């Protein structure tokens, strides 16, 4: 059958994979930037190190972009409805997992950057937490890379 | 504002859904499925008439209670130091209760216009029955909401007059005028309701 | 509008009526004249018994003293406010708590002053204002340790939020007690203004002007009193509350101010303050600037009663009764010292 | 032929379930942190 | 013949004309009354003059009533859909114009009454502003009539 | 050969034109009203001078009325769906443009009358700003006319 | 031949181009007027120079007006549904881009006029920001034209 | 062949690409303007150097404009439903990615310009963070262009 609207869900999947990942990364970057601004006044030498959270947030966006492009490359005029649903699911997975990971990274980075201004030893700990948070996004990506290619 | 947030979310979601649904119906050439005629016609006139009566009474009582507590809190707070208020300011409460009375009266005046059909086909139900149902619903809405607003307004004015009375006895007699004005609205609603169901006849 | 009419009386209508009834008992101008015509404090009590005060002073000893009258007036005000608070719900309860923070800020200053000078904290409670009583036991039996007292304030006192303006307990021994008090009051006033603005509706409308005037008069009088002291302009500007109508370029100009003439020039931009400064001749025999500000404060509190569905009535009543108690104490002082000439310096209310 | 019935059943059941989940998650997310005895000690 | 449901919109027109105009008048009267009562303790001799805003608010209700009556007298069970829509539009116009005018009259009357309590010279000014608000309701009535008679 | 419900939209034009504009005007006449009262206590001589905002707000209402009446005179039983849509568009345009202009006029007039009590020179400035706000409503009227007289 | 509901989307495009642009301009003018009133108390000489925000807000409205008139001139009985979609998209683009630009202009102008009361050198900077907050509306206009004249 | 409603999603894609991107850029510009107004009072000579975040928000707006014009030039009457969905997805992707990037840019720029008033070394850091936010919008553009050219 291949209904004429079959590609709608795949396109929405690409749009989600990019939009929600971008939202998560934007929140992460905003919170980390606020923390870095509030930290650098007293501890200027820590500006470059304490930029690690932003990078992590950026990585989340990358994830989304990948999936989005992948979904964008898997589209086609006669895309079967099953594949369109698969791609919508992959897009929602990656996008919302990236949104959650970006929120977590933003909060963790703000807190850890502010704390490291007062307790240098916290730095490594923050990194660990950040990694865990970022892994969440990776999980979404993995699921997306299982769905968009299923 | 958590409950306010819930209400705002429900309202926004419902109306965004309505906008998108209307756009889809209009654009996909499926407007014929959005039969407002079918909704207004298949829906039984009894629903409209009974909702009208229920609202005529319930909204009037809601306004009466709103005004009664609005002005009674002030009366009983002021009377701690000037108990005379309890004697003089009951008039305010009376006005509020008057609202409710109109309600029941109009309910009666509406409930007297009901009658079964023994028909289900819209051609069989007919213009007379459908208009009777719609007009009973509209009269119920008019009386109920006018009485609600009049009762709330009279309650607010009565609370103000009771707070003013606690400090100067010679003010209530001159502030009651406002209440009288605030009461007129109630009457207006009743009049309009009586005009809406003047020529209503189910059967 | 916020439509406070529809739901205000659900929780606070009884207290609105009650506080307005209490305000109806504040001495009028005629009562003030009657009290002014007294000859002795016993005659003052006699003429005061016919007012709302009644027999609040009959029990006390026949040889009355101004201290006894002041204590009885303060006790009556405290009792009335506590009764209103006990019957108040969450929002109005928070409002009344904010009212009491003003006296808690002075009480905590007294506590730290006594502790630093090594006087038992339990022996300082009698001198604290009742409306700001530290019923919490965490700030008691402190063993005269300033650090313990600071931790007690942070843990078991609503002032913990305002003590974050400071940076550490060392500040207790670093900054002068007056600077600490003024910083705490600035933080408290800003928090109160934010709370009132969040309440919105008639509460914000009828309460923001009063807090704005409070901030402006705080700025003016901190500028005027600090001219001859070591309080630097940079440290002085930290004590100006930001709620006032002087916030844009007004507080800055006051901070740069270096004389009373410059303060008057800054006030000139605001007609409402221009009049107060013009009327404050400040030479002997006429109203001073503080008296003019008291008159304006009383005017604002009185205007707070033209609104109906708002919490500003409680703050207005508390301040008006505070001024009434001060007026009665002033009349008693003039009677006792036989200085009838200045007996008219009381600020009338209603 | 029963499209109306199943559509309404599913729509309103799932809307009610989603509202319940949202309300519960808001009541837990906006739960009082519980360490108010520690807020003023850490800050 | 005409549709069975045609009278619905005319009925709703009458109901709106009365309900929303009543809402506006009720709010105007309540706000003005709660301003007047609070003023009276300070300036007891002004109440009568200060009753003018209330009257203005009351007039709004009258407008609604008037239009409502029209719609309740020209509304039969077999009116064309066109006339029913005209009556619905007239009712909505009068009702919501009266609602806006009632809100404006309440706000202006309360503020001006308090100001007159504090500044007698404001009285005349208040009246002017009240008229400018009252006219709004009148405008609605005009339009309503134009729609209901057509 | 046209739907009998075609006039509906056209009516909802007229109604809207008179409703929303009124609401906007009301807001103006409300906010400015309060402002005048607040500034009338100390500077009574400026009450009449400081009535410009209300007047401007009033003019906004007139705009709506004009369009409403125009639409109310262009309605017919056999009005085509196209003309009905034109009238609905004109009504919404004038009504909501007047609503925005009324909000702007109310805010600007309140601020300007409060400031002029303290800074006389601001008066002219206020007028200019008010004119700009008024112009917004005028724009709507223009568009409305263009839509309502095709 | 063509659907009769296409004119609805055309008129919605026109009325959106007008209404949303007018709302943005109204917000900009209101915020800028509040800022000007606050600033002029201590610095009267800047009442005129600080009117540039309002002008830059008014321009946004003009953009909307332009598009609106264009649509109101491109409307006809038999516009293809695709043409109606083009007009609706142009109207939405110009109206909402102008709304965002008006929000930005209001905030930036208020902040800039308040700051310039204390720091003259900010004026030039403020102007630049306003331009950066105004081109946004221009962008919308461009797109609208590209959609409206297609 | 193709449904007459296909171009709806394309026009919505163009309108979204413009509107949401403009909203994001407007938020960024507003926040940066408030930050610069607060900063300039104490440190005026940083105004020109601190205009960067506004420029980045403008670049986000330009991304949106580019995608909007691309969609508005590839939009034809016989646009396949699949291509219409592609363009809607491109528009949503760019618009919401630009919205998120504008939010991040606004918050980061406000914090960074406020901090740089107190810590000069923070300036470079701010730029880095802003770039990490800017790429977010860039990512959206990338995806959009893919979907637009697919
Ligand atoms: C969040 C708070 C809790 C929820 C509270 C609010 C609840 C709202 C109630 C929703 C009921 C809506 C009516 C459903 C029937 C109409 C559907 C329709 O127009 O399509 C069928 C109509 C008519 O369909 P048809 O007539 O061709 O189908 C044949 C008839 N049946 C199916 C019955 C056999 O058009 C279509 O066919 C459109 C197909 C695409 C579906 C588009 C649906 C519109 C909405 C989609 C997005 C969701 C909107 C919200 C956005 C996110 C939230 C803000
Ligand atoms: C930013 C928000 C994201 C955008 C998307 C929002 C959610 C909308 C999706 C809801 C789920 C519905 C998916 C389609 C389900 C199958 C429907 C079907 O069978 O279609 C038959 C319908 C109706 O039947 P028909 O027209 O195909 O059959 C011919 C009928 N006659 C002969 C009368 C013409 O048509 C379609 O084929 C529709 C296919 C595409 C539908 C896409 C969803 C519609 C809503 C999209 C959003 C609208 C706003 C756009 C702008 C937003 C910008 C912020
Ligand atoms: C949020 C506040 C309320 C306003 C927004 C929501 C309004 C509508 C909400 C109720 C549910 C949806 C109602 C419409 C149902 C569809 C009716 C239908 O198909 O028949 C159409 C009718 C008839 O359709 P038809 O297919 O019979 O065509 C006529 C064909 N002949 C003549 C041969 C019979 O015509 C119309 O198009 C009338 C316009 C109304 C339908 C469109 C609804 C608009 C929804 C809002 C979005 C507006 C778009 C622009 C966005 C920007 C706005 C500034
Ligand atoms: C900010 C956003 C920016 C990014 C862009 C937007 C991306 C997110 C939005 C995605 C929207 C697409 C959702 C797809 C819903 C429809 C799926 C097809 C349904 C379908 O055909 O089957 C019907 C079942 O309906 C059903 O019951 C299906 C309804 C499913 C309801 C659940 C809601 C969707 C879940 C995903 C959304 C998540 C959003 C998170 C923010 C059968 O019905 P029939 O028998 O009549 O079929 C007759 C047809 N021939
Ligand atoms: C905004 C983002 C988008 C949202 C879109 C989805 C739809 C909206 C869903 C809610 C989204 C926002 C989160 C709100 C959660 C619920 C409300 C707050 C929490 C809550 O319910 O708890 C208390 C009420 O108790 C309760 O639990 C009682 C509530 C349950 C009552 C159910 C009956 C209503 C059914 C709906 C029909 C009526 C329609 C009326 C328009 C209110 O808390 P507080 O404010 O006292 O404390 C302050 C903090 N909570
Ligand atoms: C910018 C914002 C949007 C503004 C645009 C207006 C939006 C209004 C929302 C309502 C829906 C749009 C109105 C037009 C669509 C009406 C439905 C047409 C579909 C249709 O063909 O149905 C006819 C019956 O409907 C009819 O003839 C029904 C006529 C009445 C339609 C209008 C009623 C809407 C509800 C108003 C409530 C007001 C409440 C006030 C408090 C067929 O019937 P047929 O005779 O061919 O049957 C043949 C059976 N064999
Ligand atoms: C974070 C990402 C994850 C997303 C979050 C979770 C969302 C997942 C989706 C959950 C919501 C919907 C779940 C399924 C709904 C459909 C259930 C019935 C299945 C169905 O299509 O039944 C047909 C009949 O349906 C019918 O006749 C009527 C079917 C129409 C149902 C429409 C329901 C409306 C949407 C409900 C959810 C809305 C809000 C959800 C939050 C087949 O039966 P047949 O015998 O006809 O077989 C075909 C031969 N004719
Ligand atoms: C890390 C930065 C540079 C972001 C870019 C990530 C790169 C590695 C990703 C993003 C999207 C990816 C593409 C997604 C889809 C496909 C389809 C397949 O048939 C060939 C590989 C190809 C073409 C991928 C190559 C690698 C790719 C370009
Ligand atoms: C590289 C670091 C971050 C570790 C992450 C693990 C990576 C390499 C793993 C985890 C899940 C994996 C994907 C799982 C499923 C599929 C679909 C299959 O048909 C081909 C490969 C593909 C697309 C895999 C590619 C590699 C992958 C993404
Ligand atoms: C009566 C007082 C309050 C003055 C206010 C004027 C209003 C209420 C009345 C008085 C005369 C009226 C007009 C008289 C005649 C007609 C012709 C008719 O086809 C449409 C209505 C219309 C155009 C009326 C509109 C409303 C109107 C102007
Ligand atoms: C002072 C009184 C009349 C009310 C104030 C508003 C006046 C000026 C407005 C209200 C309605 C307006 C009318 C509305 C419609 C038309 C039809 C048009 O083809 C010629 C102008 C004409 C006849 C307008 C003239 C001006 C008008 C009468
Ligand atoms: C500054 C002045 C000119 C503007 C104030 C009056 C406005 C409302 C008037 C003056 C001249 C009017 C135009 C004159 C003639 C027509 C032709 C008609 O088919 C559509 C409306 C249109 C295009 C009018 C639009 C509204 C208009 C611009
Ligand atoms: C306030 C003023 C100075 C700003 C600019 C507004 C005026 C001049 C604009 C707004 C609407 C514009 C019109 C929009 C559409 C058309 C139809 C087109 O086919 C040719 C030009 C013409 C007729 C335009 C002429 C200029 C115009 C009238
Ligand atoms: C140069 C900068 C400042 C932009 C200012 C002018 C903008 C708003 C306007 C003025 C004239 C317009 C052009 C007029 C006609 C056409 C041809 C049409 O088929 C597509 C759009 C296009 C190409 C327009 C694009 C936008 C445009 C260039
Ligand atoms: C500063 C702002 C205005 C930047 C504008 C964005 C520029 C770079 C983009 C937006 C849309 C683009 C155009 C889109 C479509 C075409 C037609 C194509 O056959 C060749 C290139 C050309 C002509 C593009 C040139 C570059 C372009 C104009
Ligand atoms: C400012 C820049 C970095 C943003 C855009 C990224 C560039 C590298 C990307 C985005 C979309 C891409 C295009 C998407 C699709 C196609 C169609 C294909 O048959 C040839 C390559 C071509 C034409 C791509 C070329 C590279 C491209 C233009």
């Amino acid at each position: 059958n291949n209904p004429e609207y079959s590609s709608f869900f795949g396109v929405m999947g690409a749009s989600s994979a990019m939009v929600f990942s971008a939202m998560g990364a934007a929140y992460g970057t905003a919170k980390s930037g606020t923390g870095i601004a509030a930290m650098s006044v007293m501890r200027p030498e820590l500006i470059m190190k304490s930029i690690i959270p932003v990078v992590m947030a950026g990585i989340i966006a990358i994830y989304g972009l990948v999936v989005a492009v992948l979904i964008a490359n898997s589209l086609t005029d006669g895309i079967t409805l099953y594949r369109s649903f698969l791609q919508l699911g992959a897009g929602l997975s990656v996008g919302l997992s990236g949104l959650a990971a970006g929120f977590a990274i933003g909060i963790v980075g703000d807190a850890g950057v502010r704390g490291t201004a007062q307790q240098p030893r916290l730095f490594v700990g923050m990194i660990l937490i950040l990694i865990f948070a970022e892994v969440l996004g990776l999980y979404g990506l993995i699921v997306a890379l299982i769905l968009s290619t299923k | 504002t958590g409950l306010e947030l819930l209400y705002l979310g429900i309202f926004v979601a419902f109306w965004a859904c309505m906008i998108v649904v209307g756009i889809c119906y209009t654009i996909f050439d499926l407007g014929f499925r959005f039969d407002v005629a079918w909704f207004l016609t298949e829906t039984s006139p009894f629903m409209w008439s009974n909702l009208g009566i229920g609202l005529a009474i319930s909204l009037s009582v809601v306004g009466a209670a709103w005004g009664i507590y609005i002005t009674g809190s002030s009366i009983i707070g002021g009377g701690v130091k000037a108990p005379r208020i309890k004697t003089k300011n009951l008039v305010s409460i009376i006005f509020c209760e008057a609202v409710a009375i109109y309600g029941i009266i109009m309910a009666i005046v509406i409930s007297n216009m009901a009658e079964p059909f023994s028909a289900t086909d819209p051609k069989a139900i007919g213009h007379r029955n459908y208009h009777a149902g719609y007009s009973m619903f509209g009269a119920g809405l008019t009386v109920g909401l006018s009485n609600l607003f009049c009762g709330v307004c009279v309650g607010i004015v009565g609370s103000g007059a009771a707070l003013a009375d606690a400090q100067n006895p010679s003010l209530f007699v001159k502030i009651l005028i406002v209440e009288i004005f605030g009461s007129a609205i109630g009457l207006f609603g009743v009049i309009v309701a009586i005009l809406q169901t003047s020529r209503v006849k189910m059967g | 509008s916020f439509f406070p009419e529809l739901y205000f009386n659900v929780d606070n209508g009884y207290l609105e009526g009650l506080v307005r009834g209490l305000k109806a008992g504040v001495l009028s101008q005629a009562d003030y004249l009657n009290l002014v015509q007294c000859e002795t404090l016993e005659d003052l009590k006699l003429h005061l018994q016919s007012t709302d005060y009644g027999n609040f002073l009959a029990n006390e000893a026949s040889p009355l003293t101004v201290s006894v009258i002041d204590d009885k007036l303060k006790e009556k005000m405290v009792v009335e406010f506590r009764h209103m608070r006990n019957h108040a719900y969450e929002p109005l309860a928070s409002f009344l708590d904010f009212i009491t923070y003003s006296y808690m800020i002075d009480n905590v200053i007294l506590l730290i002053t006594g502790t630093l000078h090594q006087r038992s904290i339990a022996e300082l409670v009698p001198k604290c204002h009742p409306l700001g009583s530290f019923e919490q036991m965490e700030a008691v039996n402190i063993a005269q340790t300033p650090a313990e007292l600071y931790n007690a304030i942070l843990v078991d006192t609503p002032l913990a939020a305002f003590f974050q303006d400071c940076i550490s307990e060392q500040d207790l021994d670093e900054m002068n007690i007056e600077i600490i008090r003024n910083t705490l009051y600035k933080a408290y006033l800003e928090s109160f203004y934010k709370f009132c603005t969040l309440l919105g509706g008639t509460t914000a409308d009828a309460m923001c002007p009063i807090l704005e005037f409070e901030a402006d008069r705080r700025a003016f009088i901190i500028t005027i009193n600090s001219f001859g002291t070591e309080l630097s302009k940079e440290d002085r500007a930290k004590l100006f509350p930001h709620c006032g109508r002087l916030y844009p370029e007004g507080l800055a100009q006051l901070a740069r101010a270096d004389d009373y003439e410059q303060v008057k020039n800054v006030a000139d931009y605001y007609p409402e303050y221009k009049l107060l400064f013009e009327g404050a001749g400040s030479n002997p025999g006429d109203k001073t600037l503080e008296d003019r500000f008291f008159e304006h404060e009383v005017k604002l509190n009185k205007l707070a009663f033209l609104n109906q569905f708002h919490f500003g009535v409680f703050y207005a009543f508390v301040k008006l009764k505070e001024q009434e108690c001060r007026n009665i104490v002033w009349i008693a002082e003039c009677i006792a010292q036989r200085h009838r000439a200045k007996i008219d310096n009381y600020i009338p209310i209603f | 032929l029963e499209y109306s019935v199943v559509f309404n059943l599913v729509l309103w059941i799932m809307t009610g379930l989603a509202l319940a989940v949202i309300i519960t998650s808001y009541n837990i997310w906006n739960m009082d942190p519980g360490y108010d005895s520690i807020i003023y000690r850490m800050t």
